[PDB]
């Protein structure tokens, strides 16, 4: 859960989230909370698909970019239709740049609140090391 | 009494003294050869040095047995020794008595 309905809110405002939001009342009057939980879900899928092989899945810290990044995707995945030029779909296509600059290792994961991400181990794997006779005998 | 001077008693012959421990007969070596480093062989010279031997001589069969070429050299020192002749001597300027004994 990198975002929650209250980002959803402060980002795009409530009367946004209320339109795209509200399916079976026209016009809409109160946001559902069971679609803006599935659409934060498959942003925080999409985020873990992106971010799994430099980090520990289940963060104990939600970056403050990786709030940003969840909560315009999850805005992109309220839309049941999204054409090509519309500019939530170049926003998202923007973060998941974005994402994508993050796994190959061209940009770090912030700091949380004040402490750093916990990267994974991949990288720290050697053999073991065999240096008998350099131990001071 | 014997050469140092201690008191030699008659009665401690009969039976040798480590008769008494019948728990030696019954060890075997250890083998401390076996997955050797250097570390090991310091430590294990350094707590010869502080009276633990046993280690120490286990090594030293182990090292006389694992090396041929090592084998070969003690062997042939030692059988240039078994192979001189010897003989009993009295001491300097001795007596008739002296020369019997010897």
């Amino acid at each position: 859960s990198y975002c929650t309905l209250a980002d959803l809110i402060e980002q795009y405002s409530e009367q946004k989230i209320r339109e795209v939001s509200d399916r079976v009342n026209k016009p809409a009057t109160t946001i559902d909370t069971v679609i803006v939980d599935r659409a934060i879900a498959d942003a925080d899928s999409e985020i873990d698909l992106h971010l799994h092989g430099r980090y520990q899945l289940p963060l104990a810290s939600v970056p403050t970019a990786l709030k940003r990044i969840a909560c315009g995707l999850a805005y992109a995945n309220l839309h049941i239709v999204l054409k090509e030029e519309n500019p939530v779909y170049k926003t998202a296509e923007h973060l998941r740049k974005l994402l994508s600059g993050i796994a190959n290792g061209k940009l770090s994961l912030a700091l949380d609140a004040d402490g750093k991400p916990a990267p994974v181990a991949n990288t720290v794997q050697i053999s073991e090391g065999r240096n008998d006779w350099g131990a001071d005998w | 009494v014997d050469v140092y001077g201690n008191p030699i008693r008659t009665q401690q012959l009969r039976e040798p003294q480590t008769s008494r421990l019948a728990g030696l007969a019954k060890e075997f070596a250890q083998h401390p050869a076996k997955g050797l480093t250097p570390a090991k062989l310091a430590r294990i010279l350094v707590e010869a040095e502080q009276g633990n031997l046993q280690a120490q001589a286990e090594l030293f069969m182990d090292m006389e047995e694992r090396d041929a070429h090592l084998f070969a050299e003690m062997s042939k020192r030692k059988r240039a020794i078994l192979g001189l002749d010897w003989a009993v001597e009295p001491p300097r300027n001795a007596s008739a008595a002296e020369k019997a004994d010897a």
